[PDB]
């Protein structure tokens, strides 16, 4: 049976939206597979990196021009394992896509942060990704290691905590606040991986921001 | 260690805690206890954005309004994800301050006739500019 | 022969993302010469699918047949009708289908109630209870959750909408969850989320445990002071 | 193998009331065999209209075979169930020794709590 | 440079017994250099610079680098009993925002009983 | 002419106090003239160094003319005077008819009469 060598998820808007495309040895198909369960797509968003799934469902087709063939195999995948190489398939057969649906997932914005207002970067206000808008970070808790977790992320190395006498020459934000009571306790990968309220949500005000000076 | 706090309210200064505490031996009898702890300001005014408003002397604490949720959750469905709202019930009068907030004001100063409003820190310290 | 035909209720089409018609056939005797078929309004046909369970205990057949039409020409008000053409049947049946239009929406509430104290002194079972009432249409989903994981369905039941007495245009629905008495005496925490069309985020969650219910002792302190004008 | 049931009352909850429309009472019967069962609603001794509560119907525990279950819920003004006013489900099931069986609630049902109040002046 | 410290000081009880005139005091420490600016006002209204009185800062015999100046100002006694409320205002380079207030009356400051009423209703509610 | 002045001794505040680092006295004379005062301080019936202690000089008073006013301004720590301990200020002028008047001040002083207080639990 073919082993799948990538996914593509063409016909959607951008890379992390669109119909799933199994790449076929040589020419490529569209699968639309029975039991197509949350599981799976996550291991195909995964495969992209475009982040978390969120969304699965298989569309009518009126005149969609659905040329591409099907497969005839299933990918029952338990979610947490690894690329769609280790994961089971059945040994070839008929096909289970009864119904003519081609098969659509949602993946979700990958994260990024920067430094907006400092000098030779490594500097200024902290301004974070999400849902394509950059938005400010509160203060109301930001410990000594919630200022760490950011500078390494961005290769910045160790803060030479710089006290709020230079944190003036940045200024306030005019994004939303999108992180509130950010509490990062280990070094972790990332500041989402930290425990915050939600994204959205806050009690503070643009005057309130965080700013973060690494050692550069 | 033995206690789970459910609130920690700084406006009212309320903080409620739960502990179940293992009476006897039977499983059945174990009380399960609600602590509450307040603490009321004796020099704070009604308004505390405002020097001239006058004392307060009526505090009035409503426990079903302070152990409220108001934060949608994400829920997983094996099909997508949602957003839910915890609570329905979802201007609230802020009795003392609050540390992590700056409590300003606007003060007319004369000096030789021209008059120059400033920006005032009615808290001793909280934060900086 | 009998031939029930259900719509599908907004619940499957929140979950399953398909809108699926089927037209339930009982009492059959000879499958090889049935066809279940749909058409739409003007006399088009629509590609079904027919699958034949088992035998029964009566020597009856089931006929099972599914149909697919997304939501965008079903939500529209377009009819739809079940034909079942049987060699013993002189007249193929006729039967239709279609969604309701022109009911208001009120907004469903959310009641969790603790096990009886009666129960939990036989050590053998608990029973927590999800009510959902006063909600139009008569159009509910309630699915139980413990530490973010769907439960087995068995452990739990849940009934048809029934009209309120006290009110008119609203009804009311229940559900019933089983548990051990030492799982919930530990402390375990559960969940009861409700789908329905007139939420504002179409999706509710409540919350039981032990520990956050009725507490025997109200240790309440109070503390004044003339200097502490500020909590940090 | 005809089984006795067992009757559970629900007090009403305390949010419903607290938002002041009414309250919900609930009969809960389970563990009988046949499905054979009547529950009714009496108060004071007087039994109500059959347009008070509304009865479900007899079906299977998924859990035990054999054994059916169902319940009563009757609506009540927060006035009426604040005067103190009682309410009882009698169940009938030929079962049951008298063929009667009965469980009342009320507001007062419940276990009595403490309040250690402290007023600390300092 | 050093933030200075502002405390109000209610006029004497045993001064407005003789219904004639009270006297408020506002402290200013701890601070320097020696150069300061305090203006009074009245709910808002600045007052006249004929009422009050300043004097020229002293050095502090306990910790030297720190000193200390005062502001007195009269009020007639009926004004006071009425219950009107009076501010202090001191400008220095030290503070973070440069100008802070203190505000004093009848009723805080050094008064005769505490009147007090709490209630706690729902006591019962839900949690969770 | 020679006129009477009077003596006012105020408490240190509650706030200052609150931050358990120090205390302050003083000692308000006023409604006198000429300018010639001699103020000092004492503790228990014994006086104490002149290094503890401020003295201002006479300032005229814009509001009554021919009057003056002064002030003292004494340091105290929080604790010592949190023990209970008697401060006395002592005026020295030629008008007074003994030359001598003395004031003291205690950590008592200002203490509340009434503490009215009334709870209400309504569980409804
Ligand atoms: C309490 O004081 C605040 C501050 O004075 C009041 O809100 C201010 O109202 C003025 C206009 O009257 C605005 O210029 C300010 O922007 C307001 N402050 C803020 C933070 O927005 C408030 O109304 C007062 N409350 C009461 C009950 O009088
Ligand atoms: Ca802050
Ligand atoms: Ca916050």
């Amino acid at each position: 049976s073919p082993v799948p060598e990538g996914v593509r998820l063409a016909d959607g808007p951008g890379h992390c939206k669109g119909r799933v495309e199994v790449k076929h040895q040589n020419q490529w198909y569209t699968v639309c597979q029975t039991g197509w369960s949350l599981r799976a797509a996550k291991v195909v968003c995964r495969q992209l990196g475009c982040g978390r799934a969120v969304l699965t469902q298989k569309r009518c087709n009126k005149h969609a021009y659905g040329r591409k063939p099907i497969w005839l195999s299933q990918m029952s995948c338990s979610g947490r394992e690894a690329t769609l190489q280790d994961c089971p398939s059945g040994p070839w057969g008929k096909n289970t896509c009864n119904h003519d649906e081609d098969t659509w997932v949602e993946c979700e914005d990958p994260f990024d942060l920067r430094l907006v207002g400092g000098d030779n970067l490594c500097s200024g206000r902290l301004e974070v990704l999400h849902k394509g808008v950059w938005g400010s970070v509160c203060d109301d808790n930001w410990g000594e290691k919630e200022d760490q977790v950011v500078c390494k992320q961005l290769g910045c190395g160790k803060s030479l905590s710089p006290s709020f006498r230079d944190r003036k020459c940045y200024g306030p934000g005019v994004g939303r606040i999108w992180l509130d009571n950010v509490r990062c306790s280990g070094e972790e990968q990332s500041l989402e991986q930290c425990q915050h309220r939600f994204w959205g949500f806050h009690d503070c005000t643009h005057q309130e921001d965080v700013a973060v000076i690494c050692s550069g | 260690d033995e206690r789970i706090v459910l609130v920690d309210n700084k406006c009212k200064c309320a903080r409620i805690t739960s502990r179940i505490i293992r009476s006897s031996e039977d499983p059945n009898e174990d009380i399960v206890e609600r602590n509450i702890r307040i603490i009321v300001p004796l020099n704070n005014r009604e308004n505390i954005s405002d020097p001239t408003s006058p004392l307060r002397t009526r505090f009035v604490y409503h426990l079903s309004d302070l152990c409220k949720k108001c934060d949608p959750t994400e829920v997983e469905l094996d099909n997508q994800i949602v957003t839910a709202t915890q609570s329905n019930i979802c201007t609230e009068t802020c009795y003392t301050y609050d540390r992590n907030k700056c409590y300003t004001a606007v003060v007319p100063l004369v000096y030789g006739g021209e008059t120059k409003m400033v920006e005032t820190a009615l808290t001793p310290d909280a934060c900086y500019p | 022969i009998r031939v029930f035909a259900i719509p599908p209720s907004f619940a499957s089409i929140f979950l399953t993302k398909s809108t699926k018609l089927t037209c339930l056939v009982t009492d059959l005797t000879t499958y090889d010469s049935v066809t279940i078929s749909w058409t739409r309004q003007n006399g088009e046909a629509v590609k079904t699918h027919t699958n034949i369970s088992e035998s029964h205990p009566n020597a009856t057949f089931s006929a099972v047949g599914e149909a697919s039409i997304c939501e965008d020409d079903w939500n529209s008000g377009e009819r739809f009708t079940c034909t079942v053409t049987h060699t013993d049947l002189p007249s193929p049946l006729k039967q239709t289908i279609s969604r309701p239009k022109g009911v208001a929406l009120h907004r469903p509430d959310v009641y969790l109630l603790p096990p009886a104290r009666e129960q939990l002194n036989l050590r053998e079972s608990a029973t927590i209870t999800c009510l959902v009432t006063g909600f139009s249409p008569a159009d509910v989903f309630v699915q139980w959750m413990q530490r973010g994981q769907p439960l087995s369905p068995e452990k739990y039941v849940t009934s048809a909408p029934m009209p309120e007495p006290q009110a008119p245009g609203r009804y009311f629905a229940h559900s019933i969850l089983t548990v051990s008495e030492e799982e919930w005496n530990t402390g375990e925490t559960y969940t009861c989320v409700v789908a329905h069309e007139a939420l504002p985020n179409r999706v509710t969650e409540r919350t039981v445990d032990k520990s956050t219910g009725k507490p025997t002792l109200y240790n309440v302190s109070l503390v004044m002071s003339d200097t502490a004008g500020t909590c940090y």
